[PDB]
């Protein structure tokens, strides 16, 4: 059929003509392929025979397709659609099984040629224009133009979805408690109906879709129980993610290892605690593609552990309205978090991992942040609301974190939970100099020529060093520097730099970073039990600043 | 008398598309207030269904009038705006005057809903298309354009001038010392009356504007007693060799921005290479360098002057203990404006405030809001933004992560 449904009037883009694309000769087999199609078609009223005045050709051709030996038609509609509107969209989300509500039943309807079942506008209908060519382009060919939305035209897939969604309307309206849910071809039926009463609604939204020229020659309501749609397995009570075998083999190729991670990354929105950042280790620096990277040995723990994981099926549970979400998240190893979302505990809807990146410098408090706003974001889309957290930290560590730290920031309800590792501050600054503690003026230099450098200090106490340095840069120089006060100090040392850099990155109590360097720095900053760091600007002639700035560049520059 | 007015042609900017920004993800109330502003909208005539033969997009936002009160829609046209005012603004600019921020009191009305009576020429309508979302993609989202001059779009002020003008008329030749100005959906009505009567003519002009398609609109800003002093130097200052070198930064750093900021005198003193803990052996010559600095760190900044033909900047840091410093710059560093915002909780909520009451302050002294440099993820900026937003306009911003030692200075 063709849908009685009115038209999506199309234009195309500003001060362009329609497509006049040259057809090219074919083959014989292919000729007699192609009129045998249009015949069928133009009998269904899906194309229409039209005149050589026209101007506006596409090539057409056919081919084997999908194994197609009865044989198939397409149309290369590059040209038009270069030359066609831009449309809505297109499509941009797709929802996840989290989201959904329980169902006693649920049913899919492919609907039998979609787009060959919804009328073009008509004034549009002469740019689809194409030409079977005769037995070597000899004489005049066989012209005909769309009725129907084409299969590779650019306006097709939002068309038909537009259309589709004003059918269902008045089937909704008078059915308010069946939900629908539109993909591609499909439509995917759920309700809280006994089995045949839902059976009933069923051939009902089958005669209101014939009603509107759309067929789902998939009679008694077709597919089979489990249903799988985009990686999922869908059940009315329960969803999983579809299949997951690991392989077992010796020799990993890089094709595998990214595959594999795939997979795991994949399954971990159901799977708890699935890990994947030693198998990411093996794929640094792209040795090729068939090339074998032996498994390191954390590696080859890594697999063990999600093979365990992997073990038996885990199905996560639908949405509840009535009741709140609770997010709960672990610290998981290094860079690694890994969080569950649940309503009635242990049940979870879904679960994932957050392996923050945010910076060459951080710490856990920031990083655990990052990971409860990225699961307040995915909250709001999946539910349209957000949970509440359960957070290995505690209360009092998060706020003076926060209250003294210099960025805003705000989080939905949480409390603490024991679940460690436990996120803590692993040291802190002092907030005035330290009575009776040495002070060190430090201070770098490097040349940038030579790349020769220096870093050294001078003390309230007279005590003074330098140290030669090589392939090293200014902002190098002030951190060894700092980190070379600190190796000389005792437990409690007050360091005025006059590197606005090093501050910045120390005062933000970093317990981790992508610099050597500052790895080394935050070791010494833990044993420590005092510091206090200040910064003064570079030759003002301050006192302590300016003998240090002296002998740390009468050698670099 | 009872049909249609006739449309004014608005163009986009020469060789420009209309926006195509995506929709933000919004929770279940606020989706389902959208959904019942746009059914009764659509219900007048304000906004009809589209289809997918219109390939724009703007985002769209639910808020609160007050606190909890009702709900309204916000229309983000900041592309829209940007995509009509490089051309706009200067076919159909509203002059800012001078004389607004010299007034003891300036109210602000929402005069917006006077829009909706004005028709959209046809051919623009299309590129005010916007989306009311579905939860998890359930549902493809419902689709509207607009038929009247939208509320957030700097071509609705434009084209409503006429209009205002005449409405406006009698009551400014009755009162010729009152300043009005419109920016985007707001009236700013300035006047040095005592506050009383500054009210009653608010009043009086309420009643003009009544009659015309506004319904009882709206306040006060001080604007005469806004302040410049800011950079404060202690005075407990000249003590320890610490106190003196912070001392010494926040000097070096005010002489990048004041001329005639000295601390020589103050460096000597830290003659060697002392303990920080230590108190010092002079303050002599210092006294008098440090009294100078303070006197000059009270006046307007010397060589500093607003350009009408280049954006506003402002950042903002957070002090702590619910305080936010903020300046207002062209660039970097030669500052216009310094202020304070602070409340005596929450840190996303005090920041949304600040930003509003910067912008309203920057639509008073220049008639153009600033682009803000704000402390904060973006991700959390994004979602938590419209909880606190109570404002008809939108300003640009961008997200900042760094923050030297600038804090300290203000
Ligand atoms: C499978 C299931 C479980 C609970 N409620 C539903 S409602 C629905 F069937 F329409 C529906 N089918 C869908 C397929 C993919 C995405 C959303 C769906 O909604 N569906
Ligand atoms: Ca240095």
């Amino acid at each position: 059929p063709i849908s009685p449904i009115e038209t999506v009037p199309v234009k195309l883009k500003p001060g362009m003509d329609g497509p006049k694309v040259k057809q090219w000769p074919l083959t014989e087999e292919k000729i007699k392929a192609l009129v045998e199609i249009c015949t069928e078609m133009e009998k269904e009223g899906k194309i229409s025979k039209i005149g050589p005045e026209n101007p506006y050709s596409t090539p057409v051709f056919a081919i084997k397709k999908k194994d197609s030996t009865k044989w198939r038609k397409l149309v290369d509609f590059r040209e038009l659609n270069k030359r066609t509107q831009d449309f809505w969209e297109v499509q941009l989300g797709i929802p996840h099984p989290a989201g959904l509500k329980k169902k006693k039943s649920v049913t899919v309807l492919d609907v039998g040629d979609a787009y060959f079942s919804v009328p073009l506008d008509e004034d549009f209908r002469k740019y689809t224009a194409f030409t079977i060519p005769s037995i070597n382009n000899e004489t005049p060919g066989i012209r005909y133009q769309y009725n129907v939305l084409p299969q590779g035209w650019k306006g097709s897939p939002a068309i038909f979805q537009s259309s589709m969604t004003k059918i269902l309307e008045p089937f909704k309206k008078q059915n308010p408690d069946i939900v629908i849910y539109q993909y591609m071809d499909d439509l995917y039926v759920g309700s809280d109906l006994e089995i045949g009463q839902h059976r009933t609604k069923i051939e009902e939204l089958r005669q209101h879709l014939l009603r509107w020229g759309l067929t789902t020659p998939d009679k008694k309501h077709q597919k089979e129980p489990p249903l799988l749609w985009m990686g999922y397995e869908l059940h009315p009570d329960k969803w999983t993610v579809q299949p997951i075998v690991l392989p077992e083999k010796d020799s990993w190729t890089v094709n595998d290892i990214q595959k594999l991670v795939g997979k795991l990354n994949w399954a971990s929105q159901i799977y708890p605690g699935i890990k994947v950042r030693q198998l990411c280790k093996l794929l640094r620096g792209t040795k090729a593609l068939t090339e074998v990277i032996p498994l390191t040995e954390e590696a080859e723990l890594e697999l063990a552990e999600n093979r365990e994981i992997l073990k038996e099926p885990v199905h996560g549970v639908y949405y509840d309205p009535s009741k709140d979400l609770i997010a709960e998240i672990q610290k998981q190893g290094q860079g690694q978090w890994t969080y569950q979302i649940y309503q009635e505990p242990f049940k979870n809807l879904k679960t994932g991992k957050y392996a923050r990146m945010r910076g060459a410098h951080t710490n856990d408090v920031k990083q655990l942040t990052e990971a409860v706003q990225k699961i307040t974001t995915e909250s709001i889309v999946i539910w349209g609301k957000t949970p509440k957290f359960k957070l290995p930290i505690q209360k009092e560590t998060w706020e003076t974190w926060w209250t003294e730290y210099w960025q805003a920031t705000w989080i939905p309800e949480w409390e603490f939970v024991n679940t460690p590792p436990l996120v803590k501050l692993w040291y802190q600054l002092e907030k005035e100099p330290i009575v009776g503690a040495e002070t060190f003026y430090v201070d770098g230099a490097a040349n940038r020529e030579t790349k020769l450098g220096k870093a050294g200090y001078v003390t309230n106490k007279g005590r003074q060093k330098v140290v030669p340095l090589t392939n090293t840069t200014n902002q190098k120089t002030q951190l060894q520097a700092i980190y070379l006060a600190l190796q000389d100090s005792g437990l409690e040392v007050n360091i005025v730099t006059d590197s606005q850099y090093a501050l910045g990155i120390i005062q933000a109590q970093p317990d981790k970073s992508e610099s050597e360097l500052v790895n080394q720095i935050i070791e010494q900053l833990i044993k420590k039990e005092k510091v206090y760091l200040a910064w003064v600007p570079a030759h003002k002639g301050i006192g302590g600043n300016e003998q240090v700035d002296k002998l740390v560049s009468a050698g670099i520059r | 008398p009872i049909s249609p007015i006739e449309t004014v042609p608005v163009k986009l900017k020469p060789g420009m598309d209309g926006p195509k920004v995506k929709q933000w993800p919004l929770t279940e109330e606020k989706i389902k207030a959208l959904v019942e502003i746009c059914t009764e909208m659509e219900k007048e005539g304000k906004i009809s269904k589209i289809g997918p033969e219109n390939p724009y997009n703007t985002p769209v936002f639910a808020i609160k009038k007050k606190d909890s009160t009702k709900w309204r829609k916000l229309v983000d046209f900041r592309e829209l705006n940007k995509r009509t005012q490089d051309f706009w603004e200067v076919q159909l600019g509203i002059p800012h005057p001078a004389g607004l921020k010299k007034k003891k009191s300036v109210t602000v009305l929402d005069v917006g809903d006077a829009y909706f009576s004005v028709p959209l020429d046809e051919d623009f309508r299309k590129y005010t298309a916007f989306t009311i979302p579905s939860i998890n993609n359930e549902t493809p989202g419902i689709r509207y354009q607009y038929n009247v001059l939208p509320q957030g779009w700097k071509g609705s002020p434009a084209i409503f001038q006429s209009s205002m003008t005449k409405i406006l008329e009698p009551f400014k030749k009755q009162n010729p010392d009152i300043v009005i100005y419109q920016y985007m959906d707001d009236l700013y009505v300035g006047s040095d009356l005592e506050i009383g009567q500054h009210r009653t003519k608010i009043e009086e002009l309420r009643q003009h504007l009544l009659r015309w398609g506004l319904t009882t609109p709206d306040y006060e800003l001080h604007p005469d007693k806004w302040t410049v002093q800011p950079i404060v130097l202690p005075e407990k200052d000249s003590w320890t060799v610490n106190d003196i070198q912070k001392l010494v930064g926040k000097l070096n750093w005010a002489s990048q921005i004041y001329p005639g900021i000295k601390v020589r005198q103050l460096s000597k003193l830290l003659r060697g290479t002392k303990a920080l803990t230590e108190v010092i052996p002079l303050t002599e010559e210092a006294e008098l360098e440090l009294a100078e600095n303070r006197e000059i760190l009270k006046e307007p900044v010397h060589g500093v002057y607003y350009d009408p033909s280049k954006d506003l900047i402002a950042e903002i840091q957070k002090q702590g203990q619910g305080q936010w410093t903020y300046q207002i710059y062209q660039e970097p560093f030669k500052n216009l404006k310094t202020g304070k915002y602070a409340r005596m909780t929450n840190d996303v909520k005090q920041l949304t405030e600040a930003v509003q009451k910067i912008t309203t302050e920057s639509i008073v002294i220049w008639g153009k809001t600033p682009k803000f440099k704000l402390p904060i993820q973006k991700e959390t900026w994004e979602t938590w933004w419209t909880e606190y937003w109570q404002a008809t306009w939108i300003p640009e911003w961008e997200f900042v992560n760094t923050p030297p030692l600038v804090k300290l200075w203000y």
